């Protein structure tokens, strides 16, 4: 093989089986057998073919077309090869490198010209993406590294069907134990469009993570925790001090037994380890009888009551500052903080499930405990009931401070269970909040259905909040308010007549004013805002409540107005007095000291840092002066975004936070304009139409977001004297499709906004002012026109506008859309 | 918050002086907490007992071999063809782990040294070799054994001899077998197949533990190689060195790296059976050894096999 | 029962079926296709997705036939089992019964209490006393056996929050289309779940067709809503997430009701399919229910006033009360 290297290397046809037919076609038994017991024969083949391949490009320019009519053939027989070897996972190492690097190669090379656009139809290409994904995930570092660089060199120009996958294994890889795999797949996973990313599939990896958890559970007690163990992880998870110098797996290895079957490859994501661990210690707390290290069967109650009970009081005035919970050192701190809030009631849960199966039991899905351990839970199990009836509250208000509504959703619904016989009140408003949050209006009609049978019609008003009905809600809120104090506090809107065509208690006053400015924010309604703030202090001075504030910190609103309406020197005196870092002219402590672990704080320091960076760009603007500090400001920035998608992650939550996703590529896109000046088209948030058909699920504040960061670089252009990508038709896509769902949903208001800002009170103001894109735009303010109640005028708009299409010379989908809407 | 840890070992501490004395100053390490694991191992002059402790308790390849928690070889003491380790040392890990490195057996060194200083002290580095293989025999889970080149047929003719001088339904721990410093031919299917034959037919009357635990086969080291094609998979690991126009980029054999973090898996999961027919702990293994330790030094086996040579 | 082993080394089991026509098995199996084919558009904008479980049926001839087993589902009757024998190990701390001797046990006394025996017929049975047994056995029997297994079984409140919806849909689901088709002999045999989903799983379709309303008992329950059905669903019980998904279910079906009628129709005039005017008359009353006209002379019953009889009807102490001993109403 060596020898022959020699005339195979050489560029000069016929002369006995080409080299490349022997080496391709011939030789294939090596691939089977002799690379069991071989595997120098099956590298040295590989090797030879590699080495003559590589000096013609892998004959790439004899496809999509003497020597050429031979190799026309070659590309495809290569990727094949490729493939079906990459898919085996019994390889070896030194082949499955040099298979990489020549895997990394044609991906390369196949998008170094536009010409090899059709060689992506080729189902060779497809049988090549397959192998390339089925290879990574490995126990090896290296592979996986080089399969994600691979996958993203040709991120582009590929099918969705690889893509969900690519997000998938993006997803699990994102909580690994090595930096440069977190690294490497944060890239490759901000590549991806949203429009994808976002969709309602289901991932594979994660399955496959809960199953391997599950089994685990299902398992036998092995008792091999020792107590040692439990201490450091409690000690960990209640102070933050681990007190051990790749701690986890190291763990988990000792843990084990030879004499007596998680996968191998799932060793390394810290989320199987921290959900191992963390069942490991309930179940060694419940074999002990309770009397673990930390005291007695009654200093560990005592103590989680405490702790618990400190945070549900901090949870309701955020200015408490509790020790071990609010302060960090730097920004890892307040992560690790969020983490361990997120543990804790994990454990939890998994103490009183085992609890639960010790003294009452289960049929397959956990084994019974010894008869030592059932009778002593069983004789005191009034004891352990009581204990959970007490710290029930404090847990849910613990779950809604941490982001976890499914916590507070199951524990309020043992509550009102138990409660067969005014603590109901505020039961009942956090189960409705955590439905809320869920996006779960059905559960919330029932809720109040099943309520009304014991007065509570406001429940009602929360579902339409639940469905994005902003609009609505909103008018609602107001009714219910002025209904439940008789003082008229209504605040100016659009006509009630069309808007409902188109779609006491102290704590429940507070609770629904505060529901109504929430819900006027949403929408993006800075005016509406300040009128709501207005119209709440004349309620509060007209009624002496004392108990009526809202929480909402106005200098962050008013920032955010003075941002988007254009002005900065109002916004860097606004942002001037927020807490946390000093605007730009150490990089580790951005974010400000006592911090809550709650993930508004999170979300709202990493908007303010977001805003900070534009207004320090505008200024520098009117390449290394402003830019060489501002880079790492970003960089920092995405750093910290990535958080939430982490511990989404480290749950088996199945989907991905909407606002959290966002703000992570709207920070990716802010880095990369800095960094570019906007000559790439990498610098734009990728929110296309193709959202329209594949996230009909969500709300409208995503595309809030994105326009408002959109509009900030759309007005930038005119300080640019280069050329510049072009950005008015990737906002007027934006622009529109945001139409498109606030209309959806009966936001007229932000619907008519976002459809005269395109373009560039009453219902007849509408007829009045409307009677690429042109044709859809049309076709919008026909619909928008049709469901505020002109069915006449927004009829005879849309048959003139199939006339004037017809004679169009396109009008593929406009006439045919226009003649079946009519 | 009064639950912290005991302390963190930052080096090992030497547990027998080199005049084969107990000492007694690791006791404040120890805690009374029971189902505690120990290991040991028994090499020649160079085979890298100490580098194989070191990476396996608290020590890492990216780690500069001055900072180990067990004294290596250094480049300038190979020269003199010296030992490095005199007597047995112990440290204790953050997993509550006990470790325990020995000095080379049969080393001429030690001979050398002990010339320029009661028949012959042939025979008393030989007591010496195997009073220590009894005392690790007797009071350790799992023993590895490390080895330079194959087919020794030396190491187990002391290892059997070794389990009839014991002091005292027996305890039995497991043998692990390590082989450091392998070269690219030693991990071929025929040549694995070869090793297994013979070490299978060297410990045909071992009556130690030496199949069925540490399966090379289940660590995927060869995923091509089916599990029927060994007769009976014993408990062999490899170790080759630190990190060619026929075959150019070509190594023939995993990371380093790779392997020293599957053997220290393998390892730190092994079984812990009861040593006695009776609970014991930290410091209750400690007095256990102790009191071994000196029974197995004023022993009769011993000095008749000694004067009979 | 016989095994497959595929070339993805995947193992596929089958139940080899004889003496049975299993015809119209098969065309139940299209329609139920079908219906899943009608809710893939609403499908791609919810996350419980609207699905109807159902295995693949081959006939073999005329009297033989192969149907798919699915796996990993188990039915709830062996979580009952369980409960029982977990009961009987306190008895014995300080065999278990067959339904049927409980259910007589329970009926002895309380008939002999008020002049009849055990020899009446069973049509001339009080319906006070049935009554008064079923709530007896119903107060002796928890209803947390299904909702604490289904809690046991997920590992993180996500996960748990996650199945109880899927759970909820597919049981809406299911119960929407067994009533429409007529679907009988729902025994805790005949339903299985997956604790890795939630989603619900029917068996036996031989008693379909309105063919249970006249046997040696007629049953007068359109689905299953038992104790423990009820409990698994959440504290509102069938006024949440699972009156919505059937109110939804029913809007899709009327909808698209001709390409079920004309599937009903070429399945009437099959010449291999053993009926046996039936055919016409089992036609016309799924035409009656789909076009709302289910029991009324002219008047059009509408979605919600149809889920809330249907509903109102299916979990009514009266009919649960009279009731077949194996069908077990208090569990
Ligand atoms: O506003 P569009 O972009 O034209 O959306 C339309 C239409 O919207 P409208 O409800 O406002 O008419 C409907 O959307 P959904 O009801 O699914 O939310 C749906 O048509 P239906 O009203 O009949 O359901 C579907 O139209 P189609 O069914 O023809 O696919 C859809 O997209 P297209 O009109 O562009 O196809
Ligand atoms: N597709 C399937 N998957 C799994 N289990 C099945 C399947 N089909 C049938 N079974 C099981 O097979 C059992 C045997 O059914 P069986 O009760 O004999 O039906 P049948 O005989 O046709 N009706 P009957 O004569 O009244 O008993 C059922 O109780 C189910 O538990
Ligand atoms: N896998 C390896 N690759 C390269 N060098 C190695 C390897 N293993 C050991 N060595 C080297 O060989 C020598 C082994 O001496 P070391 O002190 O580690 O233990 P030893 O041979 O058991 O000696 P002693 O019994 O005298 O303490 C050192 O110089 C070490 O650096
Ligand atoms: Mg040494």
């Amino acid at each position: 093989l060596s020898a022959l290297t020699t005339i195979g290397n050489a560029k000069n046809w016929a002369l006995s089986p080409t080299v490349f037919a022997l080496l391709s076609k011939n030789l294939m038994i090596v691939h089977s057998d002799l690379a069991v017991h071989f595997p120098a024969i099956q590298y040295a083949v590989l090797y030879t073919l590699y080495s003559h391949c590589t000096r013609h490009d892998h004959f790439i320019s004899s496809s999509l077309s003497t020597v050429t009519t031979a190799t026309k053939k070659h590309f495809s027989i290569i990727l094949n090869l490729l493939g079906i070897l990459l898919k085996k996972d019994n390889l070896n190492q030194d082949t499955r490198k040099l298979l990489m690097t020549w895997a990394l190669e044609a991906a390369v090379l196949m998008r170094k010209s536009e010409t090899y656009a059709p060689l992506f139809s080729l189902p060779s290409f497809h049988k090549f993406c397959k192998g390339l994904l089925a290879n990574t995930l490995v126990e090896d570092v290296n592979i996986c590294l080089q399969a994600c660089s691979s996958l993203h060199a040709l991120s582009s120009s590929l099918p969705d069907d690889l893509l969900q996958r690519c997000v998938d294994v993006c997803r699990v890889q994102l909580v690994h134990s090595g930096t440069r795999i977190r690294q490497a797949f944060g890239k490759l996973l901000k590549s991806i469009p949203l429009d994808v990313v976002l969709s309602n599939n289901n991932h594979t990896e994660i399955q496959e993570i809960s199953l391997a958890l599950r089994s685990h559970m299902s398992k036998a007690p092995s008792n091999t925790f020792h107590p040692q163990d439990f201490s450091d992880v409690i000690s960990f998870i209640l102070y933050g001090n681990s007190h051990r110098t790749n701690w986890l797996e190291r763990l988990f290895y000792s843990c084990q037994r030879l004499d007596k079957t998680i996968p191998r490859n799932l060793l390394k994501t810290d989320a199987v380890l921290w959900q191992w661990a963390i069942w490991e210690a309930a179940q060694f707390t419940v074999l002990s009888k309770l009397r673990t290290p930390l005291g007695r069967a009654q200093d560990t109650f005592q103590t989680i009551e405490g702790i618990i009970r400190s945070l549900a009081a901090h949870t309701l005035n955020p200015d408490q500052d509790v020790s071990q919970w609010t302060t960090a050192d730097n920004d890892e701190g307040h992560g690790n903080n969020q983490l361990r809030l997120v543990l804790l009631l994990q454990y939890l849960e998994n103490l009183e499930k085992l609890m639960y199966n010790a003294y009452e039991g289960c049929a397959n899905a956990l084994t019974s405990p010894p008869k030592v351990i059932r009778t002593f839970f069983y004789t005191n199990r009034q004891t352990c009931q009581d204990w959970l009836t007490r710290i029930r509250l404090s847990i849910m208000r613990v779950g809604l401070l941490a982001g976890q509504p499914a916590v507070t959703v199951r524990h309020g619904f043992d509550l009102l269970t138990e409660m067969k016989t005014n603590e109901l009140e505020v039961t009942i408003m956090m189960v409705v909040e955590a439905l809320c949050e869920l996006h779960c209006p059905e559960a919330i009609q029932g809720i109040a259905v099943w309520s009304s049978s014991i007065n509570l019609l406001w429940i009602n008003s929360v579902a339409q909040q639940a469905e994005g009905r902003f609009e609505k809600a909103s008018v609602e809120y107001q009714e219910h308010l002025c209904a439940m104090t008789g003082v008229d506090c209504c605040i100016s809107s659009f006509d009630k007549s069309v808007l409902t065509l188109a779609n006491s208690s102290p704590e429940v006053i507070n609770y629904l004013g505060n529901k109504a400015c929430e819900c006027y924010i949403s929408i993006a309604d800075w005016a509406a805002v300040q009128e709501w703030q207005n119209s709440i202090h004349d309620l509060k001075k007209s009624t002496s409540s004392t108990s009526l504030n809202l929480k909402a910190d106005f200098n962050y609103i008013k920032s955010l107005s003075s941002f988007e309406s254009g002005k900065f020197v109002e916004c860097t005196e606004q942002l001037e007095l927020l807490p946390g870092e000093n605007i730009n002219l150490d990089m580790k402590k951005l974010l400000p000291n006592m911090l809550s672990p709650d993930p508004r704080e999170l979300q709202k320091s990493i908007e303010v840092q977001l805003l900070r960076s534009s207004v320090c760009l505008a200024t520098a603007l009117n390449w290394q002066s402003i830019t060489e500090n501002v880079v790492k400001y970003l960089k920092q920035t995405s750093r910290i975004a990535i958080g939430p998608l982490r511990l989404s992650t480290l749950t088996v939550s199945q989907s991905l936070p909407v606002l959290s996703t966002l703000q992570l590529y709207c920070s990716s896109a802010l880095e990369n304009t800095v960094s570019n000046r906007l000559s790439t088209e990498d610098c734009l948030i990728p929110l296309f139409s193709e959202a329209l058909r594949s996230c009909k699920q969500h709300d409208v504040r995503p595309w809030m977001q994105a326009l408002r960061y959109t509009m900030y670089q759309n007005q930038l252009l005119e300080k640019i004297k280069e050329q510049t990508v072009p950005i008015r038709s990737h906002l007027m896509e934006l622009g529109l499709t945001a139409a498109k769902f606030a209309r959806k949903r009966g936001n007229v208001s932000l619907a008519t906004r976002l459809l005269a800002q395109c373009s560039e009170t009453t219902a007849q103001d509408l007829v009045q002012h409307f009677k690429k894109w042109g044709p859809e735009l049309d076709i919008e303010k026909t619909k928008l026109l049709y469901t505020a109640g002109q069915s006449t005028h927004a009829m005879e708009m849309l048959s003139s506008c199939a006339i004037s299409f017809c004679k169009s010379v396109k009008a593929e989908y406009a006439v045919a859309k226009s003649i079946l809407t009519l | 918050a009064k639950l912290l840890p005991p302390e963190r070992m930052k080096h090992s501490i030497k547990l027998v002086d080199d005049q084969m004395n107990w000492c007694d100053s690791a006791i404040e390490y120890l805690l009374d907490q029971t189902d505690v694991l120990v290991v040991g191992v028994l090499g020649l002059q160079g085979t890298g007992k100490s580098m194989v402790m070191s990476l396996l308790s608290a020590n890492t390849p990216e780690e500069d071999q001055r900072t180990y928690v067990f004294r290596a070889q250094s480049a300038e003491m190979k020269e003199r063809g010296g030992n490095q380790t005199s007597g047995i040392d112990f440290f204790i890990t953050q997993e509550r782990i006990v470790f325990l490195d020995t000095q080379p057996i049969l080393s001429p060194s030690i001979l050398d040294h002990l010339i320029n200083n009661y028949n012959l002290p042939h025979t008393y580095v030989e007591m010496q070799s195997l009073q220590i293989a009894a005392f690790l025999f007797t009071v350790c889970h799992v023993v590895i054994v490390v080895q330079d080149w194959f087919t020794d047929l030396s190491l187990y003719r002391f290892l059997q001899t070794a389990e009839m001088v014991k002091p005292s339904t027996e305890y039995y721990p497991h043998l692990v077998f390590l082989q450091n410093k392998a070269r690219r031919e030693d991990f071929c299917p025929r040549k694995l197949r070869q090793m297994h034959l013979m070490i299978d037919q060297l410990m045909a009357h071992s009556h130690l533990r030496y199949k069925g635990t540490l399966s090379m086969l289940q660590c995927n080291v060869f995923p091509g190689l089916p599990p029927d094609f060994l007769d009976s998979e014993v408990n062999l690991f490899l170790v080759p060195f630190m990190d060619f126009s026929l075959l150019p980029g070509y190594r023939g054999h995993p990371s380093f790296q790779s392997l020293v973090s599957k053997l220290r898996s393998q390892v730190m999961s092994m079984a812990r059976p009861q040593l006695s027919h009776t609970i014991l702990t930290e410091k209750n293994w400690f007095h256990y050894a102790a009191r071994i330790w000196d029974g197995v030094r004023k022993s009769s086996a011993l000095a008749e096999y000694s004067r009979l040579l | 029962k016989l095994l497959f082993l595929g070339s993805d080394g995947k193992s596929y089991p089958y139940l080899f079926k004889g003496l049975e026509d299993l015809h119209l098995d098969e065309r139940i199996m299209q329609f139920l296709s079908i219906v899943n084919t009608m809710f893939a558009t609403i499908n791609r904008q919810e996350t419980p997705r609207f699905h109807a479980r159902h295995y693949s049926v081959t006939p073999l001839g005329t009297r033989s036939g192969l149907i798919q087993w699915v796996d990993g589902a188990t039915p709830l009757f062996g979580l009952y089992k369980r409960w029982q024998q977990r009961e009987a190990a306190l008895q014995a701390q300080k065999i278990v019964p067959r339904p049927s001797e409980l259910y007589y046990s329970k009926i002895g006394p309380a008939l002999k209490t008020v002049g009849l025996s055990l020899d009446v017929s069973r049509r001339d049975w009080p319906l006070h006393v049935m009554k008064a047994v079923l709530e007896e056995l119903m107060e002796a029997t928890p209803p947390n056996l299904l909702a604490k297994e289904l809690w046991s079984s997920c590992t993180t409140p996500d996960e748990w929050w996650r199945v109880t919806q899927s759970y909820a849909r597919s049981t809406a689901v299911m119960s929407m289309v067994g009533y429409i088709i007529g679907l009988g002999d729902r025994h805790l045999d005949n339903v299985l779940i997956d604790m890795t989903t939630g989603e619900v799983v029917h068996i036996d379709y031989n008693v379909c067709f309105e063919k249970g309303k006249s046997l040696r008992v007629p049953e007068k329950v359109p689905f299953r809503m038992t104790q423990n059905i009820e409990t698994a669903l959440g504290v509102t019980g069938v006024e949440g997430v699972f009156r919505l998904s059937c109110e939804q279910v029913l809007h899709i079906m009327r909808r698209g009701r001709e390409t079920l009628l004309t599937l009903l129709e070429a399945f009437v005039y099959d010449p291999l399919v053993d009926w046996t005017s039936y055919a016409v008359s089992v036609w016309k009353r799924v035409k009656a229910k789909l076009e709302g006209r289910d029991v009324d002379p002219n008047r059009r019953m509408s979605v919600a006033e149809q889920v809330d009889y249907v509903i109102k009807e299916a979990t009514n102490l009266d009919n649960l009360a009279q009731l077949y001993e194996g069908w077990t109403a208090w569990v």
